[PDB]
């Protein structure tokens, strides 16, 4: 039965993980393209500026 | 990939280009469609290239007499593709 | 890394990586009172045929 | 104690040297009566690594290259394999043995300073080999020297040279 | 030419040497009582006319004679020893001797030729010379193609006792030394001079080997059948006779040359399925077993123009004849597990079979 727990909680884990590269994927590429835009948009005004 | 049309009030006032990441596209959920394993990597709960030695690998001589295979290459066909391009008419601006 | 790592190469024609054939080459001169015709040398035939 | 001009100078010592407490390690073989027995060897790879003995301000990159320009090239000779064998007849009534050795080329880079030798470093190149064979009886003792060598010895003499520098 | 009208595929036997190719592959140099022992250990050239082209050159090669794109495959050797005087150099030099095909258009009484040259063997010519010594072009040049070994000229033109057997299957060795005709395993000829030596070796290589292999019919009698009543018959696994190798080693006297000529044999069995005395099948397996070695001396020196034999086999060993019955696999064996004392009584559990026993004591049953 000891076993039997370390291998479930093993696998919670991987299920964690799992849900951890599903916020990377579908989540924060979202926000890495948010940060690009804005980038873009501070380097346009700096142009301008300039 | 995508050309966004922000439509007036039907004059395009202004068309931008949206580029695509280049890779294969699945319109398949991966995540709902895979299955964690329960047997398989249940254990386990910067240091790679150590069996590498620099001098014993310089002290090799070089291959001089080399015995052919006869079929080693196969033959090369280059990759073409063609790329979709859709247009999104939108009146809300992004 | 590169440079040490040859793809494997294959085996003999009939196929296998063990010892190859041999071959005997040279018989010495016939003596006054013996023949020598088996005194050669024994070489491997095949040799580095992988 | 040499004779020469002060400087580096590359020396050739000639082949067929046999090192010292490395006699038999090869092994050996016994012939009883009538038969013969042929002992050889091809000198390909691994025997043929040659052996570096350098000193301070004669490295191995030195003496190995110099030892290329002026006397034989033996890293591209090495990966040749060149056969040797030895073949000996037993008597009709004893018991011969027969054991192999390695004889190589002694190479040196000497400097001269006045007229004594002050830096010596050697390489050495496994040329080919040599059968020291001998007919013995049972129970018979054989003199310490046959097997055993104190110190290098030739087998073959010479000492070449060269100064670093009609119709 | 003394022919018919037509096209002709002639052999001009082996022991050709090509003009300017005498110092190619190099030559050794021995001073006193040395031995040098000059060999090797291992692409046929074509000379094609208008009418023949490279493919039927080939093609009609094949058909005839040795196939050589398949000789190719198997290796070949020769030593070619020489031993120096007691003081004087001596300097020997190899070259190829070749394997001369001419295919001829003979119009009357020959209007075209072209030529096939196929690497047959070698030859070594020797010297003695002295420091400062001046020899003659001729021991170095060739100017022209010519045949050193015996002239042939094979052409063709180009278009019972009863046996007292039971029923069932037998496999009978028929002897060694199944040589066959034409020349076609012929692994070559080597001409030695006198007061010189020269061997012919086969190195053989690992699971390469050709078997011949003739059956009455593909459906019952097929190679891998035959193959294994050859096991069940005489153990004989072709896996063998590729580790083993045979080399054929003569001197020649002080006075005389002499010419070897090396042949690879063929062991025969013949697998016989016989019936009320009658062969409903029969199958041939020739097994490549150590080859046949001839011995002759150079012809005084004119030749004649002969027809090729009939494709066949020669046998070249001693007559030989051995019937061994064998067990037929489309039929079960039911073993008695115990021995047989004095009375013993089997019930069969309708095609037929086989029934293994023994017997515990020695008598009349």
């Amino acid at each position: 039965l000891f076993n039997i727990y370390l291998k479930n909680i093993l696998y919670f884990k991987k299920v964690y993980f799992n849900f951890l590269d599903q916020w990377w994927t579908e989540y924060y590429s979202q926000y890495f393209d948010l940060i690009c835009m804005a980038k873009q948009s501070i380097l346009a005004q700096e142009k301008l500026i300039k | 990939e995508e050309i966004i049309n922000l439509l007036n009030n039907n004059v395009s006032l202004m068309r931008s280009n949206i580029y695509g990441d280049g890779l294969k596209s699945t319109v398949d959920d991966f995540y709902s469609n895979y299955k964690i394993p329960y047997n398989r990597a249940y254990e386990y709960h910067d240091s790679s290239l150590d069996n590498v030695n620099i001098g014993v690998i310089d002290n090799i001589p070089e291959i001089i007499d080399v015995n052919p295979y006869k079929e080693n290459c196969d033959k090369f066909s280059p990759v073409q593709k063609i790329t979709s391009t859709r247009e999104i008419n939108t009146n809300i601006p992004w | 890394l590169i440079s040490t790592a040859i793809p494997f190469p294959y085996g003999y024609i009939g196929g296998g990586y063990y010892a190859p054939n041999m071959i005997t080459f040279g018989s010495a001169p016939k003596s006054n009172k013996k023949l020598n015709s088996l005194i050669s040398s024994t070489i491997p035939f095949p040799y580095a045929g992988y | 104690t040499i004779d020469l001009a002060d400087g580096n100078y590359v020396v050739s010592r000639g082949d067929g040297w046999i090192l010292s407490r490395q006699n038999q390690i090869l092994g050996g073989s016994v012939i009883s009566n009538g038969s013969t027995g042929i002992v050889g060897d091809l000198r390909v790879n691994d025997n043929a690594i040659p052996y570096y003995y350098p000193t301070p301000s004669f490295n191995e990159e030195y003496i190995k290259n110099n030892i290329q320009t002026v006397f034989a090239n033996f890293t591209e000779a090495n990966q040749i394999p060149i056969g040797f064998e030895f073949s000996k007849t037993a008597p009709s009534n004893k018991n011969l043995y027969m054991y192999l050795q390695y004889t190589y080329i002694r190479y040196e880079i000497i400097k001269v300073l006045q007229h004594e030798i002050i830096e010596r470093a050697v390489l050495y190149v496994p040329s080919l080999g040599y059968v020291k064979s001998i007919e013995f009886n049972p129970g018979e003792k054989i003199n310490k020297d046959f097997y055993f060598l104190t110190n290098d010895k030739c087998i073959l003499e010479q000492f070449l040279y060269k100064k670093i520098l009609r119709v | 030419i003394d022919l018919a009208d037509g096209n002709y595929v002639v052999s001009r036997g082996d022991g050709w040497i090509l003009s300017r190719q005498n110092q190619i592959l190099g030559g050794s140099v021995i001073s006193n009582g040395s031995t040098g022992i000059v060999g090797d250990l291992r692409i046929p050239y074509y000379y094609p006319t208008p009418s023949f082209n490279e493919e039927y050159i080939k093609n009609n090669i094949q058909t005839v004679f040795a196939n050589f794109t398949e000789a190719n495959q198997i290796p070949i050797g020769f030593e070619f020893s020489k031993t120096a005087p007691s003081n004087k150099n001596l300097y020997m030099y190899l070259q190829y001797t070749y394997i001369r095909y001419e295919i001829i258009k003979v119009l009357q009484h020959i209007i075209e030729r072209a030529v096939l040259y196929v690497p047959s063997l070698g030859y070594v010519k020797s010297i003695e010379f002295n420091p400062g010594e001046k020899i003659n072009k001729d021991f170095y040049f060739l100017t022209n193609d010519k045949c050193i070994l015996n002239e042939q000229f094979l052409y063709k033109k180009i278009l019972q006792r009863v046996l007292p057997y039971s029923n069932g299957l037998y496999v009978i060795n028929k002897g060694d030394g199944y040589i066959r005709t034409n020349d076609k395993d012929l692994i070559g000829t080597l001409l030695i001079e006198a007061g010189s030596s020269g061997s012919i070796i086969q190195p053989r290589l690992r699971n390469t080997t050709r078997p011949l292999f003739t059956t009455s019919n593909d459906a019952k009698f097929s190679q891998q059948y035959t193959e294994e009543r050859l096991k069940d018959a005489f153990n004989v696994q072709l896996f063998n006779t590729s580790t083993s190798l045979f080399k054929f080693v003569e001197e020649a006297p002080s006075n005389k040359n002499i010419c070897i000529k090396a042949y690879n044999t063929y062991e025969k069995y013949e697998l016989i399925d016989y019936q009320n005395g009658s062969i409903v099948n029969k199958a041939e397996y020739y097994l490549p077993s150590l080859g046949y070695c001839e011995v002759t001396n150079a012809p005084s020196p004119e030749v004649v123009k002969t027809q090729v034999a009939e494709d066949g086999f020669i046998q070249n060993g001693p007559e030989e004849e051995i019937v061994v019955g064998v067990i037929d696999p489309s039929e079960n064996i039911q073993e008695i597990n115990t021995a047989i004392s004095d009375n013993y009584t089997y019930n069969i559990p309708n095609n037929p079979f086989y029934i293994l026993f023994t017997v515990n004591t020695t008598g009349i049953y």
